C-alpha cells in the first residue's frame, strides 16, 4: 500500500458505525402479555419535562463537555402541553393505580 | 507626586551621614557635586522599519548554469592509443572529457558574494533524483518521498523561478586583471578572480584560449572560434592612479542572468543621486538653520540608491495607515517621540510662576467666604508639572487624519453647570480658552452647549429633539449631525429672551481662530509621502504670520490674545446682570470683574509663540520623521465640509474590477480618538516666557543641528521601494495560478495545476512573502496587512468622505518593477528552455519496443508516436467501465463512446483516470502490456524525470522500472519517470537486444551538451556536437557583441559590463558645520 | 510607598493615595454646617435602599 | 425525489471569490453590517457616549463584513451535496414539512 | 463564531476527498435490512387490522 | 461509480424490492415510535452531526477573528472598547461547534 486515506478510513467508519444505530424501543404506556402496561407510574407532563432533562443531561454527558450547549429543556419556549408517553394511563382511559 | 518611602540603606561616602533613605540619600550625594505581541510589535515596526540589503556584490564570474559530466569516456581502448586523448597529458580542457555531457542548473556555483542571499536552486544531474525542488512547497500529505502531486507543479515551478530570480540579484564587481605572457592569445588582459583555488579558472573562463593539438570535438570547437575575443575589451577610467569605474569583459556568462543584473542595475541606477542635491534637499528642509558642504572635484562615481518616487511613497503611506487603523497603542509612543523631539527644540520654558505673582495681585475685602482668585489657583493648579499634555496637543496636528484629540469627560462641569456658582465659570473659561488648540471637528459646538449647559433656567434656546435638550451633557455632541440648528440659524436664539447665548454664537462665528497652513521638505531627493493634500503643504488650525525680527518680544496683535480678550469680555457681560444672579454684593461684582479684566490683560507669549515659531518647528521636524504628516482638510465651523471618515481598501468586492468603481462600498474605517486634559493646555497657554535675552537664529542653528547629523531618513525610502516591489510581485505572481484582474500575460498554461481556490493563494502568497523576507536580509512584517484578505483581487486606495456626501478618494497608479519584470522573462526563457530544470513537455507512451536500434527514447522516431485524429485509436474518458470475460471470450472495456474493446491497440488516458483507479487497472492491465500488443498514450502535460544508462553490448530489459514506476503511482502523488537511454560509444560495438517502455512524445532532449567530448566522431549512438547556436559571439564572426538571442538560447558565454563602483555613508561625504 | 502633603501620613499604593487625599474650598464654620447636616441625614431611613421582608404573621 | 432545504444550493465550484455577494449568507451579512453602520453613523440614538467612538465602531464593522470566511461558500455548494449523499442510508429516512 | 470563521484545506480536490469520503460509509451500509424491516412492519399493520 | 459484475443465472434471489406504499407505513410507525421523548431523537441528531464532522472538508478555527481583530488587553486599562468587546463577547478560545 501507498496511498494514505486523507479524510481517513477508520475515522470515517468509526463515525458511521456509531451513526449506523438503530431507534431506541419506547414501549412505555403499551401493555405486556398479562395486560398490564409498562411504565414507571407517575402522569404525562411530568414525564415529558423529566425526559427532556435526561436527554439533555445525556447530550451534556456525549461531548467531552460538562455544561452542553445545545439543550432540549429550558429552551425559552412554553410547552407547558406537551406529555410524552408513561404507564399511568391504560388503553381503556382510566388510571392505572392497581 | 511624591515618591520617597521608608527605605534599607544609608552612608554616604563623604560627609560621613548615615540617613533615613537610598532615595534621599542619593539626592543628598548629588547636592554635594551640584553645590561645590502583535501591537508592540506593529508599534517597534513604525518607529524603526528594518532597513533592507540593496548593495550586494558579486567577485567572480557570472552565470547560473554548469555543465557536469554523467558517464566517463574509455581513455584505455584498443582502437586508439592513449597518446591521442588530452587526457595524458593533464591538459586542462574547458569542458568536461567524458562520454555523455549533459548541462544542470545550480546557481551560480562560482560566486564570492559579501553577503550571501539565503535562496538557490541546487539540482543534481538526471540520473539522480530531483523531485525534492518539485514537492517542496504545499505536498504536505504525500506518503512516498519519492512521489509529488501532479496537480500542483506550476505553483512548484513558479516558486522555482522566482527563487531563482531573488537569487540572481547581485552587482558585477571589478576584482583585477593581468597582461598575459603567453603566446595563446595575442595579449590579451585576463580577469583574475579571487579564491584560495584559481587554477581551474583560467580554463573554465576562457574556452578559446588552449592548444588545438588534435581532431577531438573540443579542439574543432575552439579552433573553429574567433581569436580576438578574449578578455577585457574596453575599460572607461576617469583617474591617474586609481580605479577603472566599469569595464567590459568576454568571459563565459550566460545572457539569463547578464540581463536579469542588467535590469537590476538599471533600477538602481535610477535611484542613484549625488551630494550636491542632498546638500541642497537638506538645505531646503532646514529653511536655511542648517548649512551642509558637499565637495566640488571630479568625483569616483559613488552610488547611493536613495532617490525613490511619488508613487511608491504614497503606496507605502496607504500600507502603514492601514497598519495603525483603530489600534492607538501604537499611535500614543509616535506622539510621545514628537513630544520629547519638540521638548529638545522649543524655546519656551512655562514657567507657572506668572500666573500666581499676577493673581496675588487683586484686592478683596476678606471678610467674606468666597474668594475668586483663590478658586483660580486651587482650580488651575499651575504647580505641576509635565507639559507633554500641550505637547501632545501640538503634535496631533500633524496627524489628524487618524488621530482626534478631544477633551477629557473629566475637566467638564459635572452634569451641568450653574452661573450662579464661580466653579463652573472658571470651568468655562479653561474650556473656552483650551478648545481651540485641538483637532476636533466639534469643538466650537462643544463650547456653545458648554455655555448652553452652565445656563439652565436662565435662558432656553430651541433644540431639534428630546434627546439631545439643553440639560445634555456638551461631551455628547461629537458628531455633526448632532449640531443644534439654532446654532446655526442663529435667528432662533431670540436676542430678547436670550441676549447672551445670542452674543456667545455672534463670538464663534467670528472670532474662532482661522486655519492657515505652511511648507516644509522637497519632493526632489524624497518624494512628498501626502495624498488628500497637495505636496509639500503642511496644515494648521491657526493662522501663521512669520516674525520679523529675530529677538522677540511682546505684543498683542494675535488671533489668541484676540480670542482670550472677547472670552473675558463676554464673561465680564455675564458677571455684570444682577438678573442672573442676584445674591452679590456690589462691591464683589466691580472688583472681581477687575480679575477678569486683568486676566485679559496678563502678559505670556504662548500666543506669540504658537503664531510665529512653532509652525517653523513643526515644518522643519516634519521630514526628519518615520511617520509622515496624514492630513485631512481643517474646516472651520462648517457642517458641510467635515471630515465624518478615512477608509483603505485591501482587496475588491465583486465581479467590478475598476477601483473607483469599487471603492465607496469596500474599506475599513480608520483612526482614533485621544483624551487630554483641558487644563494643562489652559494653563501652558496663560503662562509661556522666553529665555531673557535671546537671538532666534542662533537658538534654531543649535537645536536643529544633531537631528540633521542623524540620517535615518534615507534608509526608509529602500524599504518603501521593497514594499511596493513586493506587493508588486505578489499580484503578478498570483495572476498566474488564480483568475485575476490585472492583465498578465502566462506562459506556463502548459504545465498541469489545480483548481485554486482562496485558501490555496493565501498559502502561496504567504510563501511568497517568507521568500522575500528571507532574501534581502528582513525580519519585520511585509505583506502581512494584505494577508488578512483574498490575496487573489487586490486593490490599494484610499478616501475620506465630507459629510455632504462627496467622496474625495487617491488611487496610486503602480509603477514599474524590475523583479516582476525579471520573472516574467524568466518564466518566458523557462517555456522556451523547459528541459534544463528537469521538466519535461509532452506525454509519454507506454508500449514494448525490442530492437537492437540506438534511438534515444527523448527524441524517438515519428512511425511510433500516435495523438487523438489517428485512425483506430480509442479515446477514454468520463464513461469507463471493465466488464470480465467468461468462456475464454476476452474482457472488454468501455469507451467514451458507449463502446466496448479488448485489451489490444492504442489507447489514450488522462492521468486523472489511472490515479483514480491506480491498482484495479493495474491487475487487468500489467499482462497485456508486457507480453501483448496493448500501448497507452498517458497524456499529462508535464513531468519531471530520471535518466538510467545502459551498455549497448549487453542485454536490458525495462520492466523493472517501469513496474516499479506504475505501481507507485498514487490518486495523490507520482514518481518521477524513469528513461533508459544507451550510452555513446566512440568506435564500432556489437548490437544486443534492448526492451524499453516508456518513450517520450516530443523532443526533450535538449539539455544533452556533447557525445564522447574527445574522440573525432560519435559512432554507434546518439550524436551531437558542442552547440554552435549557443556560443554565438564566438562562431559567427559577422555577429557583434551585446548581442543576445535570449528569448529561445541563452548563448552561455557573451560580453558582461564589471563595475567598481563604491558605496560611502551620506555623513561620510556631506557634513554640517 | 507614598505620602501626603495635608497631615503628612505615608502610605504605600498610588491609588491608595488618592483615596486618602480625596478623603481630605470654604470656611471652617460652613464645612461644620455641612459635615453636621450630611450627619444628621446619614443614616435616617430615607436614603436607605434594599430592606428584608419582615416574616409579618400579623396584620390579616 | 427532493429535499427540502432552507438555503439556496449553487453548482459545487472550488474557485469562486470568498467575497462575493451573489451569495445568500454572504449578502445577509453584508447587508446587517452596513444597517449596525447606519445605526451607529449620525449618533442619535446613543447619548451619553462622552467620547465619538463612531470611528473606531464602523471600521471594526467594515472588518467584520470584509473577512475571508469560506462558511457560506461551503453551505451554499458543499454541503447540500453532502445531505444528499448522507440522505438515504440513514436508520430514521427524512421527514420534512415545506 | 462557526459561520464567520472556517477555511477549507490549501490542497482540496473535490473528487479525492469525496471519493475517499464516500468509500466507507458506503461500504458499511446496511438500507438492505431496512427494506426487509419495511416489509415486515406492513405485512404486520395489515395483519393486526 | 460503483459496478457489480456477475455470471448469468436464474436461480440467484435476493429479495429487496419494496414499494412506496411500504416504505411510507414504516415511516409512519417510525414517527409514532417517537412521541414527545426527547431520548428518541437525541442519538439520532447527535450522531449524525458527529458523521458530518468526519465527512466535511470544512475545519474552522476563530483565529481568523482573532487576528482580524487586532486589539488585546484593553478590558482593564480603558472601561469600554468595541473591538475587546466583540473578542470577549464571541470568546475564541472555544472549540465545541456542535
Ligand atoms: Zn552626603
Ligand atoms: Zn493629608
Amino acid at each position: 500500500e501507498h496511498y494514505k486515506a486523507r479524510p481517513g478510513i477508520a475515522s470515517v467508519q468509526k463515525a458511521t458505525e456509531s451513526a449506523e444505530l438503530p431507534m431506541k424501543n419506547n414501549d412505555e404506556g403499551t401493555p405486556d402479555k398479562r395486560g398490564n402496561t409498562k411504565g414507571a407510574l407517575v402522569n404525562e407532563h411530568v414525564e415529558a419535562r423529566d425526559e427532556a432533562d435526561d436527554a439533555t443531561k445525556k447530550q451534556a454527558k456525549d461531548t467531552e463537555k460538562a455544561k452542553a450547549q445545545v439543550t432540549y429543556s429550558d429552551t425559552g419556549i412554553n410547552n407547558a402541553n406537551e406529555l410524552s408517553r408513561s404507564g399511568n394511563v391504560d388503553n381503556e382511559g382510566g388510571s392505572n393505580q392497581k | 507626586p511624591p515618591t520617597a518611602s521608608s527605605g534599607h540603606g544609608y552612608q554616604c561616602h563623604v560627609c560621613s551621614a548615615v540617613l533615613f533613605s537610598p532615595l534621599d540619600l542619593d539626592a543628598h550625594v548629588a547636592s554635594h557635586g551640584l553645590h561645590g505581541d502583535v501591537e508592540n510589535r506593529k508599534t517597534a515596526q513604525l518607529l524603526h522599519a528594518d532597513t533592507p540589503r540593496l548593495v550586494t556584490w558579486d567577485a567572480g564570474l557570472c552565470t547560473s548554469f554548469k555543465i557536469v559530466p554523467i558517464v566517463p569516456a574509455q581513455v584505455p581502448q584498443d582502437v586508439l592509443a592513449y597518446t591521442f586523448f588530452t587526457s595524458s597529458y593533464a591538459i586542462q580542457s574547458p569542458f568536461p572529457e567524458a562520454a555523455v555531457s549533459r548541462i544542470v542548473v545550480h546557481t551560480r556555483w562560482a560566486s564570492n558574494v559579501d553577503f550571501d542571499r539565503d535562496s538557490s536552486v541546487i539540482m543534481a544531474p538526471p540520473t539522480e533524483n530531483n523531485i525534492h525542488l518539485f514537492k517542496q512547497l504545499l505536498n504536505t500529505e504525500t506518503l512516498s518521498v519519492r512521489g509529488a502531486n501532479p496537480l500542483m507543479f506550476r505553483a512548484n515551478v513558479l516558486h522555482m523561478l522566482l527563487e531563482f530570480v531573488l537569487d540572481n540579484l547581485y552587482l558585477n564587481r571589478h576584482t583585477g586583471f593581468s597582461q598575459d605572457h603567453t603566446p595563446f592569445t595575442e595579449g590579451a588582459n585576463l580577469r583574475s578572480l579571487p579564491g584560495p583555488d584559481a587554477e581551474k579558472w583560467y580554463s573554465i573562463m576562457y574556452p578559446t584560449r588552449m592548444g588545438t593539438p588534435n581532431v577531438s570535438k573540443i579542439c574543432n570547437f575552439v579552433a573553429s572560434c574567433v581569436r580576438n575575443r578574449v578578455g577585457r575589451f574596453d575599460r572607461a577610467q576617469m583617474m591617474n592612479g586609481a580605479m577603472s569605474e566599469w569595464v567590459d569583459v568576454f568571459e563565459t556568462s550566460d545572457a539569463l542572468t547578464v540581463s536579469i543584473r542588467g535590469r537590476w542595475m538599471a533600477r538602481l541606477a535610477r535611484m542613484n543621486i549625488n551630494p550636491t542635491e542632498i546638500e541642497w534637499a537638506l538645505t531646503e528642509c532646514a529653511q536655511g538653520y542648517v548649512t551642509v558642504t558637499s565637495p566640488y572635484a571630479p568625483s569616483v562615481n559613488r552610488l547611493m540608491p536613495y532617490r525613490i518616487s511619488n508613487a511608491e511613497r504614497q503606496i507605502s503611506q496607504i500600507i502603514r495607515v492601514m497598519n495603525i487603523g483603530n489600534n492607538a497603542t501604537v499611535i500614543q509612543p509616535v506622539l510621545q517621540d514628537i513630544s520629547v523631539l519638540l521638548q529638545r527644540i522649543s524655546p519656551l520654558q512655562i514657567d507657572p510662576t506668572i500666573i500666581s505673582n499676577t493673581m496675588s495681585t487683586v484686592s478683596e475685602s476678606t471678610t467674606q467666604t468666597l474668594s475668586p482668585a483663590s478658586s483660580i489657583l486651587g482650580k488651575l493648579r499651575p504647580s505641576n508639572s509635565d507639559f507633554s499634555s500641550f505637547r501632545v496637543a501640538l503634535a496631533g496636528w500633524l496627524y489628524n487624519g487618524v488621530v482626534t484629540t478631544v477633551i477629557d469627560d473629566s475637566s467638564y462641569p459635572k452634569d451641568g453647570g450653574s452661573v450662579t456658582s464661580l466653579e463652573n465659570l472658571w470651568d468655562f473659561f479653561i474650556l473656552a480658552l483650551a478648545l481651540p488648540l485641538t483637532t476636533d471637528p466639534c469643538a466650537p459646538v462643544k463650547a456653545f452647549m458648554t455655555l448652553a449647559n452652565m445656563m439652565v433656567g436662565f435662558e432656553t434656546i430651541p433644540m431639534d429633539n428630546q434627546i439631545y435638550t439643553q440639560s445634555r451633557r456638551a461631551s455628547a455632541f461629537s458628531t455633526p449631525h448632532t449640531w443644534p440648528r439654532c446654532f446655526m440659524n442663529i435667528q432662533l436664539i431670540s436676542p430678547i429672551d436670550a441676549p447672551i447665548l445670542r452674543q456667545w454664537a455672534e463670538i464663534i462665528h467670528r472670532y474662532w481662530p482661522n486655519p492657515s497652513q505652511i511648507r516644509y521638505g522637497t519632493p526632489n531627493v524624497f518624494g512628498s509621502a501626502n495624498l488628500f493634500t497637495p505636496p509639500e503643504v503642511l496644515l494648521l488650525p491657526i493662522d501663521h504670520q512669520p516674525a520679523n525680527v529675530t529677538t522677540p518680544t511682546l505684543d498683542f496683535t494675535n488671533e489668541l490674545t484676540n480670542w482670550r480678550a472677547r472670552v473675558c469680555e463676554l464673561m465680564k457681560n455675564l458677571v455684570d446682570n444682577q438678573r442672573y444672579q442676584p445674591g452679590w454684593t456690589q462691591s464683589l461684582v466691580s472688583s472681581m470683574r477687575g480679575t477678569l479684566g486683568k486676566l485679559k490683560l496678563i502678559k505670556s507669549m504662548t500666543p506669540m509663540y504658537l503664531q510665529q515659531l512653532a509652525p517653523v518647528e513643526l515644518a522643519v521636524i516634519a521630514p526628519m520623521l518615520p511617520f509622515p504628516p496624514f492630513q485631512v482638510p481643517y474646516v472651520r465651523l462648517d457642517r458641510d465640509r467635515v471630515p465624518t471618515m478615512v477608509g483603505v481598501t485591501r482587496q475588491s468586492r465583486d465581479t467590478i474590477t475598476q477601483p473607483a468603481l469599487s471603492l465607496s462600498t469596500t474599506n475599513t474605517t480608520v483612526g482614533v480618538p485621544l483624551a487630554l486634559d483641558a487644563r494643562a493646555i489652559t494653563v501652558a497657554l496663560l503662562s509661556g516666557k522666553y529665555p531673557p535675552d535671546l537671538v532666534t537664529n542662533v537658538w534654531y542653528a543649535d537645536a536643529i543641528y544633531p537631528m540633521y547629523a542623524d540620517t535615518e531618513v534615507f534608509s526608509n525610502l529602500q524599504r518603501d521601494v521593497i514594499t511596493c516591489e513586493a506587493v508588486q510581485t505578489l499580484v503578478t505572481l498570483v495572476a498566474q495560478i488564480s483568475e485575476t484582474q490585472y492583465p498578465v500575460d502566462r506562459y506556463l498554461d502548459w504545465i498541469p495545476s489545480l483548481r485554486a481556490s482562496a485558501a490555496t493563494a493565501a498559502t502561496f502568497a504567504e510563501w511568497v512573502n517568507t521568500s522575500m523576507k528571507t532574501a534581502f536580509d528582513l525580519s519585520d512584517m511585509l505583506l502581512e496587512p494584505l494577508l488578512s484578505g483574498d490575496p487573489r483581487m487586490t486593490q490599494l486606495a484610499i478616501q475620506y468622505q465630507q459629510y455632504n456626501g462627496r467622496t474625495f478618494n487617491v488611487i496610486p497608479e503602480m509603477p514599474g518593477s524590475v523583479i516582476a519584470d525579471c520573472v516574467q522573462l524568466t518564466a518566458e526563457v523557462f517555456n522556451h528552455e523547459y528541459n534544463l530544470f528537469g521538466i519535461a513537455r509532452g506525454d509519454i507512451i507506454i508500449g514494448r519496443v525490442q530492437s537492437t536500434h540506438l534511438w534515444s527514447p527523448l527524441a524517438p522516431p515519428p512511425d511510433l508516436v500516435f495523438d487523438r485524429d489517428t485512425p483506430g485509436v480509442h479515446i477514454f474518458g468520463r464513461d469507463c467501465r471493465i466488464s470480465f470475460g467468461m468462456n475464454g471470450a476476452a474482457p472488454m472495456i468501455r469507451d467514451e463512446t458507449g463502446m466496448m474493446v479488448p485489451f489490444e491497440g492504442n489507447w489514450i488516458f488522462p492521468l486523472a483516470l489511472w490515479q483514480m483507479n491506480t491498482r484495479y487497472f493495474n491487475q487487468q492491465f500489467d499482462a497485456w502490456i508486457k507480453t501483448g500488443e496493448l500501448r497507452i498514450r498517458i497524456e499529462m502535460g508535464a513531468y519531471p524525470y530520471m535518466l538510467h544508462y545502459y551498455d549497448p553490448r549487453q542485454y536490458a530489459n525495462a520492466w523493472n522500472l517501469t513496474s516499479a514506476w506504475l505501481e507507485e503511482i498514487t490518486p495523490t502523488s507520482i514518481p518521477s519517470v524513469p528513461f533508459m537511454v544507451p550510452i555513446s560509444s566512440d568506435h564500432d560495438i556489437s548490437s544486443a537486444p534492448a526492451v524499453q517502455y516508456i518513450i517520450s512524445t516530443e523532443y526533450n532532449d535538449r539539455s544533452l551538451f556533447c557525445t564522447n567530448s574527445s574522440s573525432p566522431q560519435t559512432i554507434a549512438g546518439p550524436d551531437k556536437h558542442i552547440p554552435v547556436e549557443r556560443y554565438n559571439i564566438l562562431t559567427n564572426p559577422d555577429a557583434p557583441p551585446t548581442q543576445i538571442q535570449l528569448p529561445e538560447v541563452v548563448d552561455l558565454y557573451n560580453v558582461v559590463t564589471r563595475y567598481a563602483y563604491e558605496t560611502p555613508p551620506i555623513t561620510a561625504v556631506v557634513m554640517g558645520v | 510607598g507614598y505620602q501626603c502633603h495635608v497631615c503628612s501620613a505615608v502610605l504605600f499604593s498610588p491609588l491608595d493615595l488618592d483615596a486618602h487625599v480625596a478623603s481630605h474650598l470654604t470656611s471652617s464654620e460652613i464645612q461644620r454646617h455641612i459635615t453636621e447636616f450630611i450627619s444628621s441625614w446619614q443614616n435616617h431611613p430615607i436614603v436607605q435602599v434594599s430592606a428584608d421582608v419582615e416574616n409579618r404573621k400579623t396584620a390579616q
